C-alpha cells in the first residue's frame, strides 16, 4: 500500500478534479451530468473561499478521468473552471473548458411544440458564439435560441 | 335623477370624467355599506352569447348582492340559439320585453350598441363585445388603482405584456389619460407593442410615456404594474418562448419596488406572474378581481335606481 | 357559536360523532319547521366542475329553501373554463372574493381540500371529489336510516352490489362504524368485494360483519338494504350478466323482510332495483333522495349561521 | 448508386446544390419519359399524422405513377394512434418493419428527424413537420421556376404576403440563395416582414434584397412573383383588412409585367389572388401544383432505385 | 388444393395443430422467398368497422406484398354505414359481391362469424371481433416464438400483466396448449389473474402452470416473456399505481435471463416496458410486430391460392 491518509475533508489520488466552480454551479453539474452515479469515491466542497474575495464550489472525484469533448461540456456552466487531471498531475495542455460544437443530454428545448419533449431521444443543440450571447440550435425542431432562453424557460 | 340613471353602458369612451368619478364613488359607498334590497323587485338578464365564467359570475353576484333576480344563458353552444338564423336584433327585441336590464357578452364588435337600438327603455350593459369594449373591466381596474393609490392622477403606470391586442390596456390607458400628470411605461415585445394610435392620443394631451424592454428598468418608479396576458397563439411557440424573458414577473424582481405598488392583472395569469409573487404585499390581482363586484354593483345601482346611494 | 360554524365540510372522516348528531338533529328540525329566510342575504356558489345534475339540483334547492342566492356553473365543458391553464387555486382565490360559501363538485381527488387553502374564511362544502369523498351523501343516508329506524346503533345493515368501487358505501360503512352494536352483511360479486382495509377497520373495533352471495341469505334479519349501482364498464358485458344474478332486487325477494326494513340506493338504480319494488312499503330510495334537501340545508345552516335552529 | 439512394429526405438545408440539381434533373426526365413500373414491388407508407389532402394526394399520386403500392392514414382522429402515451418512436419502429419507405406529415417540428432514428434502413421523406421543414414543396417550387425561367440563377424574385410565418418562403429563399446573382424583392406588412435571420444570411452571401410596400413598385423587374397565403387567424380582423390592401394580386396589376414572369402561390389562394388573374399567361400556380408530381416522383425514384433514371 | 383454401378464418379454436403448422410453414416460406404477384388480380376488402391502425396497416401491407388490390374503410364515423338500422348482414351481402375476400375488424364479438353466413363463397378473415377472437395476432405470436425458439413445444412461457381481460393471452395460451411439454408461469395482480376456465383446460390436458407475484421469481427459467398491456381504465388510478409495481419490465430485471429468451408484447407498451429494454437482445416486440406481415400473408395466400407456396 502507498496511499497515505484518512482525509474526509480534502485529499488526493488517481482522480479528476474540477477547479474554481462558481457558487451554486457545483451541485448543478452534479445533477446535470449525474456525476454521483459513480461507484468511485467523490469529495465535493461548496461555498468555500475563492481567489481572496469571493465564493466557489469544488469537485474531486477519485479513480476517473475526463476527456476533451467532456471537460468542454462544462464551458456553458463553469467557463473559467480548471480541470487538473490528478493521477498525479499527468495533465498536459492548459486544460480549460472551450465551447463544444454540440451540447447533448442536458439542455431542454424552449420550443413547446418540439418533438423531443414527449419522446425517448436525447436533447441535442448546435453551438454558435454570439456577441453578448450564445446561440443553440435544436437538432430536432431546428429552432435557435440564446442560452439565456434555454437556461430559464 | 342621477346622470347615469337609465343610460346604456357600452363604451368606456362614452363615459365622462364625472361619470367615472360617480361610478367609483358609488362603488366605494356600496363597499362600505351594502344595500341588499336596493334592486329587490328587478329582474336582470345575464346574456353571455360568448362564455366568460369569471366575469359572468362576477356580474351575477353583483346582481344578487343588490337583491335583484337573474335569468340568462351562456349560450356557449348550449341553448336553442338562433340557428345562425334569428338576428341579434330580434333576440333583443324579445328579451327587452321580459327584463329590466340586459347585461351581454358577445363575440362581435358592436353587439351591445346594436342591442341598444332594439331594447325598449331597457338599459344594456356591455360585458364585452369582441375586441372592442369591456367598460366594467376598466371600471374595476380604475377603482382598484384609486383605492390602493388614493388617487388616479400623478401616478407612474407600467403596462407589461401584449399591448397590441390586450384591449383592456387600451381602454385603461385611455381612461387614465382623462386624469392629469400620469406617467406611463410600456414594456412589451416589439411584435406586440402599444398601437401608435394610443401614443398619438398621449402626445396630443402632452402625457409622458416611454418604451422599455424589461420591468427592472422601471421597477423603481412604478406605482402600478399592470400585467397583461400573452396568449402563445398570438405568436409561434418558438417566438413566444424567445421573448418570454422577464415579460413574466417573479418575486425577486420586486426587491426595489415602492411600498405602495400594486401588481394588477386581468387574470388568466397562468403564464405571466409566478406564484411566489402571490405572497408579497404587492400582489393585488385577486383583490382587483374582488373589486369587480363593487364597480359592477355600482353601475347596476346607478342605471336602475334614480337616487344616489349613501 | 355552533361547532360547525364557518368550518369546511370536506371529508366525512373529519366529522366527529357529535358533528354527525348535530347535523342530523338540525336536519330534522328544519324538516319539521322550515326557515325560508335564514340565509336571506347570503350568496352561495354552486361550482360543479364535474356535472352532477341530481346532487346539484338537490344542493341548489337547499340553498333557495333557506333564502340564499345562487351563482355557479356546471362547467361540464360549457364555460370559459381555464383552458387547462388556470389552476384550481386561482379559480378559488377569485371566487372566494365574490361569495359567502363554495359548494364544489370536481373530478380530481383532493379538489375541495385544496380549495380550502385558497378560500378566504369562505367555507367550502365538498359535493364530491373524484373517488374520495361525498360528505352530504353519507349525511342524507345516515339521516334517512335514523328517521326510518329510529336510531343508528344496533342495526342490521346489508350492502349489495359494487362494494369495491362504490365509495358511497365505503363512507357509509365508516360512518355507521362510529356507532355501537351495528351488524353488517356484505353481498357482492367476488371481483367487486368490500376492500380489506374496510374489513380491517371493522375488526379493529370488534364490529360484526360477514360475506354472503345472495340477498335471500340475509333478507330475514336486515333493517337496511343498501343497494349499490353496478356500472357494466367495471366488468366486461359477459361478466356483468353472468354475475347479475340476484344482485338485482325484485319484489318477490321481500316476502320474508322485516316490517321496518327500508331499501336504499344512491340512485341511477336502472340496473339494480326492479320497478315492481317501488310499490312495496320497503322502497325508500326516492324518500332517501328527498332527505338530501334536509341534510344539506342543515350543513348550510350550521356553517353560515352562528346559532342553532330550533 | 445515385447520391440520394437510401438517404432520408428531411431538411432542404441538408441538401447540397448538387442534390437539388440531381432531383430537378430527374424530375424533368420522368416528366419527359414516364416510368410506371420503376418502383413496382415497393410498398410505401403515407403517414399523415396531420391531415393535408392536396399534399397527400400529390405524394400518393407520385407513388402510383411509379408503380409502388401505398398504405397509410390521416391521424386526424381517423385512426387509433398514440391514444394515451404511445410514442412516435414506437409507431416508426413498427411501421418501419412493414414498408420500404415512410412519407410522413406531422404537427411537431422535428418529427421526421426523430422518425429517422427509429426506422433502421427504411428512408423517411418529410412531407412537413410543424413550422420547420417541407423539402418537397421547395423542390417543386424550384423546379417550376427553373422550367419557366430556364435557370435558377440571376433572377428577380418577388415574395409577397406573410413572409414572417410562411416557412414556405423561408425555405425557398434559402434554396435560391444557393445559386448566384439572384435579386430579391420583399413585399409584406411590417407586422409580417421577412425575418432578420434570413436577411442576415443574404447579407453574408452578398445577395441583393430590398423591401417594398406594393407589388406595382417592382412589377416591371420581377421574373417570379411568389404570392403567399395570409392567414386570417394571424392578425386582427380589422388589422387584416387594413393591410390586405394590395398584398392581393389582381389582373389589373399585371399591365407592365415581363413576358416571362410567372405568378406562383403555395396554393390555398382564396384570399390573395383574384380569379381574373387565372386567365393571364402569368398565372402558374396550378401548373406549379402539377409539378409536385414530378419533383416528388424524382425524390422517391432517387432514394428507392439505385441507378439514375432512363 | 391446400386445406385452408377458400376457408373462413374466424377463430383460433377452429384451427387444428395441422392448420397452425401449415400457416407457420407458409409464413417462413414467403419470408424466405417473397412472391409479389401471387394474388395479382385479386381485390380484397379491408373493413375496419372499429379502427385499429397498426393491425390495419399490417394487414393491408400483407395484401400488397402479395400483389392484391385493396378497398375498404374505418367505420369510426368516417363512413356512412348502418346509419339508422342497416344491418351488418346487408353490408356483407353487398360487399361480398364486390371482392374476393373480406378482412374485417368489428366491436361486437360474433361479427366475423355472422359475416360468414352472408358472404357466399367469399372468405372472411377475422381481424378482431370485440373481446372474442383475433386469429392472426395469435398466429404471428406463435410464428415469432417458433422462429426465435426453434419450436412450439417444451418451452417455459411467462405471461405478465392483465391476464383476465387480455384475450390476446387467452388465445395464445390455448394455442400453445395444443403442443406438448410447455410450462406456463402466470404473473398478474389478483384482480386481473388468468381466468379459471383457462386453468381448468390446462389441468385437463395435464399441462404444468404456476402463479407468481413477480417476474424475477422465474426470470431464470423463462424462454418467452409475454408482456401484456394493462389498461388504465381497468382498475382505479390508485389501484393501478399500487400494483403496476413490477408488472412493468426494466432492463435491470434481465440480469439472469436465458440467452435465448425473447420479450414479446401485443404492442402498445408505453406503460409496461421501459425503453432501456429496447437495446437488449431479448426485446423482440418490434420484430414480433414485423412478423405480422408473414403470418397474415401466409393466411391470405392459403385461402386465396389453391396450391402451396413456391
Ligand atoms: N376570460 C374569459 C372569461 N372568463 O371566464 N374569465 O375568467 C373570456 O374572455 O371569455
Ligand atoms: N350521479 C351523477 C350526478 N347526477 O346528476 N346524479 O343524478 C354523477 O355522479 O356525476
Ligand atoms: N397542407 C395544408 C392543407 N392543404 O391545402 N392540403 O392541400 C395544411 O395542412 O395546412
Ligand atoms: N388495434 C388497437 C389499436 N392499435 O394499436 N392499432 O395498432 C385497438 O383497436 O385497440
Ligand atoms: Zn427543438
Amino acid at each position: 500500500m502507498t496511499h497515505d491518509n484518512k482525509l474526509q475533508v480534502e485529499a488526493i489520488k488517481r482522480g479528476t478534479v474540477i477547479d474554481h466552480i462558481p457558487a451554486q454551479i457545483g451541485f448543478k453539474l452534479l445533477s446535470l451530468f449525474k456525476l454521483t452515479e459513480t461507484d468511485q469515491r467523490i469529495t465535493i466542497g461548496l461555498n468555500l473561499p475563492s481567489g481572496e474575495m469571493g465564493r466557489k464550489d469544488l469537485i474531486k472525484i477519485e479513480n476517473t478521468f475526463l476527456s476533451e469533448d467532456q471537460v468542454d461540456q462544462l464551458a456553458l456552466y463553469a467557463p473559467q473552471a480548471t480541470v487538473n487531471r490528478i493521477d498525479n498531475y499527468e495533465v498536459v495542455g492548459k486544460s480549460r473548458p472551450s465551447l463544444p460544437e454540440r451540447i447533448d443530454n442536458v439542455l431542454v428545448c424552449p420550443n413547446s411544440n418540439c418533438i423531443s419533449h414527449a419522446e425517448p431521444v436525447s436533447s441535442s443543440f448546435a453551438v454558435r458564439k454570439r456577441a453578448n450571447d450564445i446561440a443553440l440550435k435544436c437538432k430536432y425542431c431546428e429552432k435557435e435560441f440564446s442560452h439565456n432562453v434555454v437556461l430559464a424557460n | 335623477a342621477n346622470p347615469l340613471y337609465q343610460k346604456h353602458i357600452i363604451s368606456i369612451n362614452d363615459l365622462s370624467r364625472d361619470d367615472l368619478n360617480l361610478v367609483l364613488a358609488t362603488a366605494a359607498k356600496l363597499k362600505a355599506n351594502p344595500q341588499p334590497e336596493l334592486l329587490k323587485h328587478k329582474v336582470i338578464a345575464s346574456c353571455f352569447f360568448e362564455a366568460s365564467t369569471r366575469t359572468r359570475l362576477s356580474f351575477e353576484t353583483s346582481m344578487h348582492r343588490l337583491g335583484a333576480s337573474v335569468v340568462g344563458f351562456s349560450d356557449s353552444a348550449n341553448t336553442s340559439l338562433g340557428k345562425k338564423g334569428e338576428t341579434l336584433a330580434d333576440t333583443i327585441s324579445v328579451i327587452s320585453t321580459y327584463v329590466d336590464a340586459i347585461v351581454m357578452r358577445h363575440p362581435q364588435e358592436g353587439a351591445a350598441r346594436l342591442a341598444t337600438e332594439f331594447s325598449g327603455n331597457v338599459p344594456v350593459l356591455n360585458a364585452g363585445d369582441g375586441s372592442n369594449q369591456h367598460p366594467t373591466q376598466t371600471l374595476l381596474d380604475l377603482f382598484t388603482i384609486q383605492e390602493t393609490q388614493g388617487r388616479l392622477d400623478n401616478l407612474h403606470v407600467a403596462m407589461v405584456g401584449d399591448l397590441k391586442y390586450g384591449r383592456t390596456v387600451h381602454s385603461l390607458t385611455q381612461a387614465l389619460a382623462k386624469f392629469d400628470g400620469n406617467r406611463f411605461y410600456f414594456i412589451a415585445p416589439d411584435a406586440l407593442a402599444m398601437p401608435q394610435y394610443i401614443l398619438d392620443m398621449l402626445d396630443e394631451k402632452g402625457i409622458a410615456w416611454s418604451l422599455h424592454s424589461s420591468i427592472e428598468e422601471v421597477m423603481a418608479e412604478v406605482d402600478i404594474l399592470y400585467m397583461t396576458r400573452v396568449q402563445k397563439e398570438r405568436l409561434d411557440p418558438s417566438e413566444y418562448a424567445n421573448v418570454k424573458a422577464q415579460f413574466v414577473l417573479r418575486a425577486s424582481d420586486l426587491h426595489n419596488a415602492k411600498a405602495n405598488m400594486k401588481v394588477l392583472h386581468p387574470l388568466p395569469r397562468v403564464d405571466e406572474i409566478a406564484t411566489d409573487v402571490d405572497k408579497t404585499p404587492h400582489a393585488w390581482y385577486f383583490q382587483q378581481a374582488g373589486n369587480g363586484i363593487f364597480a359592477r354593483q355600482a353601475l347596476l345601482a346607478l342605471v336602475l335606481n334614480r337616487d344616489l346611494v349613501l
